[PDB]
């Protein structure tokens, strides 16, 4: 879902309509999960909590 | 040949695999290059850390 939201935000922004997203995963996530998810979510206009 | 300049890239990419796992040191912000790894082969690993 997070990759899709990143994709939707890119699709609207590249069309001239700027948009951004803030995202966070599950409960009590550990460091390894944050790095692995950041690497899988690397584009700008996206924030990870 | 890529992001594998930095040790982190091995730890993330292992964490993407089906059954292989890896975890970063709890001692601090090491983020060393792979270029300075030491010579070691055939480290027998499955039920170990």
């Amino acid at each position: 879902v997070h990759a899709e939201v990143a994709s939707f935000v890119k699709e609207r922004s590249d069309a001239g309509e700027p948009m951004r997203a803030i995202v966070g995963g599950g409960f009590n996530e550990s460091k390894e999960q944050l790095f692995g998810r950041q690497a899988s979510l690397s584009n700008p206009r996206v924030s990870l909590v | 040949g890529g992001a594998y300049d930095y040790t982190n890239a091995i730890i993330t990419d292992i964490n993407q695999l089906p059954d292989f796992e890896a975890k970063l040191s709890p001692f601090g912000d090491k983020n060393l290059e792979s270029s300075k790894l030491d010579k070691i082969e055939n480290a027998n690993i499955k039920d170990k850390a």
